[PDB]
């Protein structure tokens, strides 16, 4: 039943006023600074870019390590194969030479027995010669 | 975020990759000669994401075809859309990987890798705004698995700020090409955990079970399995290929889907499930489409989603349907099944509706879930790996390539830590 | 003159900008080519500059870290209205990551944006300040805006900066990380903004569904409604009005405390264009509708809060006698609790310019309309809902690696959340006796 | 270009080589002069004149057997330089083949292989064909294998070994030559396909109704199996398996490299109407012991790997359906540590038969290669015959006379004991 | 392994040698002039083993004819095939050895030896691939025994890597030329044990008993005995003379037949038994052949094979017969009579079938056994030697030629050790 109407403004395309139903129960009006700065903003944007760049480089360093390992396993397979060859080559030459050695030894032993049979024969022949002619 | 560069490695990678290219070409109205014959502008609005515009007219897939064997490469060229591919983009070695990850990753693979990088660099240098890479491969073989992960690592080094996405096919004893699959898969998972941003876990175990049990096949072929894959690949790439607000690019998809860097293995889902000869059915409503979300039977990974909790979910509806009906049917599923969604990731399920349905279907739904239940897939590969590794079975074929036993121990330890990490979040309360 | 520079950041900011400028040209008789039949207002010069060819060019800059959305402006109906140099785009977006918008990408286009704003400020004889339009949710709307606001405080020290901020709603949301981006931008922008008009996408979505019978509201639906409220707020800057006649007058009338600068907008009437008969709604009915939480632009309960300032902005066929009678009746039936240090009252402004609607739009043309701007402590409920979603995810450090990967420190999340806690404590303390 | 070098050592190796190359020519349409009215290039090189020459070397310490090649139908198919012969044979003595006689021709053989490897752009490795029994097949092969490991390191070397049978045997010392060659070759071979002459003799009698099987009968059947293994390398089929794949899928441990071959179907060129057996029937026949190439009982052993090589009118679906039923068979035990065990090869070309031969033309055939612990029974039988003679040092003087030492016999037998112990250990759980 | 060089020494050596040459010439279609008049190209395939191609169409035996007396060799030139031999190959003395081993080994023999070596070197150096030597001689006389073993030793020295094979005829009191035969035989056995690789033990005792008991010849002559020898020699050389897989050369035969160096004394056997010119009315069956060939009565050594055990056996079947039947009969004999085959030499019996039968017979069988029963032959010579040696009877016949008693003691001791060695293997168990 009360209401206070305080006129504010009046223009060509409008009118304004204030309506007050009740004054403020409490009195004494309502009872900023940054600013910021371009340097501060740049510093934070740059710090963030460096965090982004550091991590991209870290992933890259990890990918580079996998690449080195890839070369290492290829190299490992090369080394195992060369060694295989080396061992097979020496195992064989030792075998071929040992067999040559045993085979020539066997043929020498048998040829020596036949040779001794020849010595024994001229010896037997010497005995007959001493029995024959003498007394005869 | 415009261009995606697609890479296909090995037999599986190229068979599923060829299938993807023929399915999306049909959706974008591109014939097997590269010319556009479609009746709509939505088909061409984001054509640039997967295709290059050739010298006057025609559209050529931004696809690189890779194998250590020439066979599969001939099979693709001879296939339905075989002639659509850039001939210079076919990169093939002469001697395969012999189903050996070590040969694909360190020997034969390492010898062909730079030729592949040269072809990917030419496609990448041509891009106005490269999103990243999409790789299709199997984890059980030698090339797709070993060389594929070698490519991921080499690509990561040259393009560290680009998104690395894969369609990775998990082996299963039910459908196997080789005795050493648990080894090749474990060694690959280790690579994917460290080097990819997003991986769609395509499990041959789940694909087999769907064909046998649900499609009532009997004895299923790669053709049967690849029909489910092509539907899944078309579904999961819809948001990248057509105008939309949700997961419209590789990075925005990763931001919504991956809460922790290592937990980037998605369990894709699809409805309706159909067979190549099954054509014509007519049915499936908005409620029926949404009901498959928690249906273990509709998962392309052999995991039961009700055995874990969803970290994040992307749901894509295709065809002419009410967005009102979709939104409320999606809200109901979440409220009714609140125990399978982590409470500490609010509004973790995102929905998109594309007007263009896939060929054969009037209405369809594709689900992309980052579920803690995916640990079941990794546990299965780990148990198969351990049964072989305990006895050092077939190990000499890997050590013969210069690998150490330690690499095997490290790979499996990393896969077990990943299992422990999903388990940690499955048990997290928040609260 | 008393010129105002409008800045539209990210998709939401740019898209709402399209809706606002389409409506402004609709209110001033400016054709989409910038042509306007000369006829004996001339306050419209605060928002539009003039060229040697007689064309009226908006005093605005449109920014996005991606070209798709702005390319539609460059190609669309209003392409001749803006000069190419005031439409700024990068190549790659901020991917819903505040860190990406603020620290990584933003840093590449900031100087270009500042240079363009400086060129617009040079054409001003009495620059009042800036109106900044953006989403809280997106990486550009959040990250790029806070970067822009900090620089503007450096380059324009004193000059007023007001915001139109899109508060996220899950029904239209594109990212799970929207609460993170919301808190980070609020913390960083807090000391650089003088007055911010938050627009809760759920409140708009709900007004569009109820009042406009739109089953599934689109961005066009939402933006056209938002544009009506912006038009009500800016009308006395663009016409020879009597209340909120300059930017400084927004802080004076609505903002008794620097941090407590988030007024609540309530608009009435919102009527479907395909209704029938009707009406016409009186000054009493539209005034009563100002005290209805359903018509608010932010979801909150003023019954649970206290008013520290209230403005009623009428438009069209409105008489002071009807207004005072309408206020008198409300005081009888409702409490309208003000804080002890403020008088229970209203600063009222009538702008005789009629409410304007977009020709084939969803809104009906009305003879009378009103926007109430009130600084209520109830708006803290909107911050509380946002803070809670932040806390749930932050407790597990969910998605944090995306921000850290961009060079942002985890400590920034703690700093931002602590500032929000102080803001919540400030609203509590302000309404005590 | 994925080339494979075939080496044929001694009579058995050379004679099986004749049967294989006659069949390969028939399969690829190559006339006996090398002319032709692609994959075969892995086994045949080409001359500027358009002639197709086998990537093979034939070796024997005596000229008789190879002189028949130089005089026969396929004279001109081979260049004279790839047909190497000495004057005196190894007289059924491993020691003469390895040292005494072998050392005279070894460098010549290596030089010719080097010249063949020189024409290869992507050499896969070597296929070595020989018997266990003869002095050349045993002694010269062992020497060749050691030298190939020196010249080519770890390049793949696979064998087709003729396991001795008393019914066709020529020497009492065959178990000694068998053990000596197995010991010496063990570390140099990657994968060996043993062919038990008694199993072949019994298939020829049973399945082919041949009263008294001859080497021609045996070799034609053997050639069929060998052609199945090389079919994947010589053709581009529905599913291929290269030399590397054979090794990876069939061998779990370096020493355990002896897969069991089983071929089906073997039907006489006279009769039905056999009823074009289905992929299932031919697959099932692979796990039945009568069709095996080595006499042993896989029901008493455990499988570690199975490679199934299909040829002719065969579809992947039929194969997987047939394998799925094998997976349900409780009676077919696989080891603990093998989550799967299967590897499939499919080729378009049905098995071609020699005009005038004993084998009937079939629409589909299969060769299964399985690594079973049951194959250790074949080593046990050989070891036992070795032990009986060695306990008395019977015939040992023949080897010692050639420069060998009794220590070698002991070393060789101990390696065989470890091989037997290895098959035992690998099969436990 | 092509050429064999044949040597025939002394009376017995030349009589049996002449007989061998006439028998094999008929089998190879060579007439007494050296010209080939046969057919069945099998006759010429391995003609090089025993004959030289004489510039012209002639075939000349690679035979050296040796004696210390002209008698037998004038008798050879005058014999049936006498003119087929190379005239320069006849090496003869005028002295004789007087049935004294010392005269043949040390005196008269040593004086003619170099002339013989002259002729053997010429034949040997002409060879493309020399197998070795075949000597025919008696052990009871002086030339064949003493000079023959001297030749073996001289040839062994010059050709140590060649095979040394002999057809050695053992003396018997039933046939007897002297009292000194036990001495000459013991001294020769000593030489053969040390210097030969393979010896066919042709026992005059057994030959006499066959002629007297089986052939019913009241007073057998050397002609009767030599008919059994020529049949045996033709039979045991079949595998060397015709194309075949089994024991096709001298070294391969020794490898299959000799398990211990000293145990190289073969017990030859034959079926069927016939007298001279007498033919035929009834040809034996395969089952008959395989029984007879393993019977005492059919042995060319006076030993009962059922008194010992077979170390190794080579069985040769001649004539048109079923290989199936032969194989089946040969396996049956071994299973039925397993106690006469050592268990510790598996598959110790080898079988061969030659289509060409010997003249007069439609079907025949030859048995080459390395049996521990041969110790009975050596025990018999040893008992006769000891009866004389104990009394030093006729010893001055040998000491007069320069020999010492020690040589007798050594020879005797070596022959008794050989007996003990066969006994050791006879008693050896597999276990
Ligand atoms: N009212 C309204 N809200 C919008 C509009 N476009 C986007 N939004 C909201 O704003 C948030 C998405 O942020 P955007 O402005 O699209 O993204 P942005 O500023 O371009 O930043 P980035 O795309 O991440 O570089 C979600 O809450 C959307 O619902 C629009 O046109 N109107
Ligand atoms: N399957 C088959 N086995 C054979 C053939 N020839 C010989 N054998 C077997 O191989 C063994 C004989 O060894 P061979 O290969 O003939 O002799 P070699 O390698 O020439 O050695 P030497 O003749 O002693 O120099 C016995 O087991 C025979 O049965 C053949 O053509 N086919
Ligand atoms: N879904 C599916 N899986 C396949 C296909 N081809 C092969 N695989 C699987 O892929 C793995 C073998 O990898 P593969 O690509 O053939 O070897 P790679 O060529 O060396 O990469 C096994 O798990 C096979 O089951 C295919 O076309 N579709
Ligand atoms: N079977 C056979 N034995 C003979 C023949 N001539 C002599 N003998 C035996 O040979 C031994 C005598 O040897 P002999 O060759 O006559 O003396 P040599 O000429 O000095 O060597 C005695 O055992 C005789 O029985 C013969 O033609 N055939
Ligand atoms: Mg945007
Ligand atoms: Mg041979």
């Amino acid at each position: 039943a009360d209401m206070e109407v305080i006129e504010l403004n009046k223009a060509t395309s409008g009118q304004s006023w204030e309506v007050i139903l009740k004054p403020p129960s409490f009195d004494g009006v309502p009872e900023r600074r940054r600013d910021p700065s371009l340097e501060e903003i740049q510093k934070k944007l740059e710090a963030a870019e460096e965090r982004r760049k550091y991590q991209e480089a870290e992933l890259l360093k990890h990918l580079a390590e996998k690449r080195e390992h890839e070369r290492e396993v290829i190299q490992k397979a090369i080394e195992e194969n060369n060694n295989f060859i080396k061992m097979a080559k020496e195992k064989l030459a030792q075998k071929m030479e040992s067999n040559k050695e045993n085979r020539e030894a066997h043929l020498a032993a048998m040829l020596e027995r036949l040779q001794e049979k020849d010595k024994h024969a001229e010896e037997v022949r010497k005995n007959k010669e001493l029995k024959e002619e003498a007394s005869r | 975020m415009r261009e995606i560069v697609h890479i296909q490695a090995g037999q599986c990678g190229n068979q599923i990759g060829a299938k993807f290219w023929e399915v999306i070409s049909d959706e974008h109205g591109i014939d097997p000669t590269g010319s556009y014959h479609g009746d709509s502008d939505l088909q061409l609005e984001r054509i640039n994401v997967y295709y290059n515009e050739a010298t006057g007219n025609k559209y050529v897939p931004r696809a690189i075809l890779v194998d250590l064997e020439p066979g599969t490469m001939d099979s693709v060229r001879s296939g339905p859309f075989g002639q659509i591919f850039r001939p210079d983009n076919f990169v093939f070695g002469q001697s395969g990987a012999g189903n050996n990850w070590a040969k694909g990753h360190y020997t034969e693979g390492a010898e062909l890798v730079d030729s592949v990088l040269d072809v990917v660099r030419k496609e990448s240098e041509s891009c106005d705004c490269l999103q990243g890479f999409q790789l299709t491969h199997s984890l059980g073989g030698g090339t797709g698995s070993g060389m594929g992960t070698l490519l991921i690592s080499k690509i990561r080094e040259e393009y560290p700020d680009r998104i690395m996405n894969t369609f990775s096919v998990m082996p299963s004893p039910k459908v196997s090409d080789t005795v050493v699959e648990p080894y090749n898969a474990t060694l690959s998972v280790h690579q994917l955990v460290e080097n990819t941003d997003e991986t769609y876990s395509i499990d041959n175990e789940a694909l087999y079970d769907i064909c046998f049990r649900t499609l009532k096949l009997t004895t299923p072929t790669y053709g049967d399995l690849n029909h489910l894959v092509s539907a899944t690949m078309s579904g999961v790439t819809t948001c990248l290929r057509f105008p939309g607000q949700l997961n419209a690019d590789l990075r925005k998809l990763a931001v919504n889907m991956v809460p922790f860097p290592r937990l980037h293995f998605f369990m894709p889902g699809f409805a309706p499930l159909t067979s190549r000869g099954s054509q014509q059915y007519r049915a499936l409503t908005v409620p029926e489409l949404t009901q498959q979300m928690f249906d273990s039977k509709n998962m392309m990974a052999a995991c039961d989603p009700r055995h874990g909790r969803y970290l994040t979910v992307a749901t894509i509806f295709r065809g002419r349907m009410s967005m009102k009906e979709v939104d409320e049917q999606m809200l109901n599923i979440q409220n009714k099944n609140s125990s399978y969604f982590v409470e500490w990731i609010p509004n973790n399920v995102k929905t998109a509706v594309c007007d263009i349905p896939p060929r054969g279907l009037k209405m369809s739904s594709t689900f992309i879930g980052n579920s803690t239940a995916i640990q079941e897939l990794f546990k299965r590969i780990s148990e198969q790996f351990t049964a072989m590794f305990r006895r050092k079975a077939f190990l000499h074929w890997y050590t013969g390539e210069g690998m150490d036993e330690m690499e095997f121990t490290e790979a499996e330890s990393n896969m077990n830590d990943l299992v422990s990490e999903y388990q940690q979040y499955q048990d997290a309360t928040a609260d | 003159m008393r010129e105002c520079i409008s800045i539209h950041v990210g998709q939401a900011g740019v898209q709402i900008g399209n809706a606002c400028w389409e409506l402004y040209c609709l209110e001033h008789g400016i054709q989409p080519d910038g042509q306007m039949p000369s006829d004996k207002d001339d306050s419209f010069n605060t928002f539009f500059s003039e060229t040697g060819a007689g064309k009226h060019v908006p005093r605005a800059v449109f920014v996005d870290l991606e070209p798709t959305v702005i390319d539609e402006v460059r190609t669309g109906t209003y392409r001749q209205l803006f000069h190419p140099e005031q439409l700024i785009t990068g190549k790659e977006d901020a991917a819903n990551n505040y860190a990406r918008g603020h620290y990584t990408i933003g840093k590449e286009i900031i100087d270009l944006v500042l240079d363009r704003i400086r060129k617009l400020a040079d054409q001003c004889t009495g620059l009042q300040g800036f109106l900044v339009f953006h989403s809280f949710g997106g990486g550009t709307g959040s990250g790029f805006t806070s970067l822009l606001m900090e620089r503007l405080s450096v380059d324009y020290g004193k000059k007023s900066k007001l915001e139109f901020s899109i508060y996220p709603a899950p029904q239209v949301s594109t990212a799970v990380v929207e609460p993170y981006n919301s808190i980070l931008t609020t913390h960083t922008t807090l000391e650089h903004s003088d007055c911010a008009f938050m627009v809760d996408n759920e409140a708009i979505y709900d007004i569009c569904r109820r009042n406009l019978d739109i089953e599934r509201p689109t961005y066009t639906n939402l933006n056209r409604l938002i544009s009506q409220i912006v038009s009500s707020i800016t009308a006395s800057l663009r016409f020879d009005g009597a209340l909120n006649v300059d930017l400084t007058e927004f802080q004076t009338n609505l903002v008794p405390y620097p941090r407590i600068h988030f007024p609540l907008a309530t608009y009435a009437p919102v009527i479907s264009a395909e209704k029938a008969y009707h009406e016409q709604l009186s000054v009493a009915e539209i005034t009563n509708a100002c005290f209805e939480p359903a018509n608010q632009m932010v979801k909150c309960d003023p019954r649970h809060g206290k008013y520290m300032a209230c403005c009623l902005l009428y438009r069209g066929d409105v008489v002071p006698k009807d207004v005072n009678a309408a206020i008198a009746t409300i005081k009888t039936k409702r409490s309208i609790q003000f804080v002890d240090w403020c008088p229970t009252g209203f600063k009222v402004g009538i702008n005789y310019q009629p409410p304007t609607v977009v020709p084939g739009g969803d809104l009906a043309k009305v003879q009378r309309a009103v926007c109430m701007l009130s600084n209520t402590t109830a708006i803290a409920e909107a911050w509380a809902r946002l803070d809670h979603k932040f806390d749930l995810m932050y407790a597990k450090r969910a998605f944090v690696h995306w921000y850290v990967g961009e060079g942002m420190e985890e400590g920034e999340f703690s700093e931002a959340r602590e500032d929000m806690a102080a803001l919540e404590k400030d609203y509590e303390e302000v309404g005590v006796d």
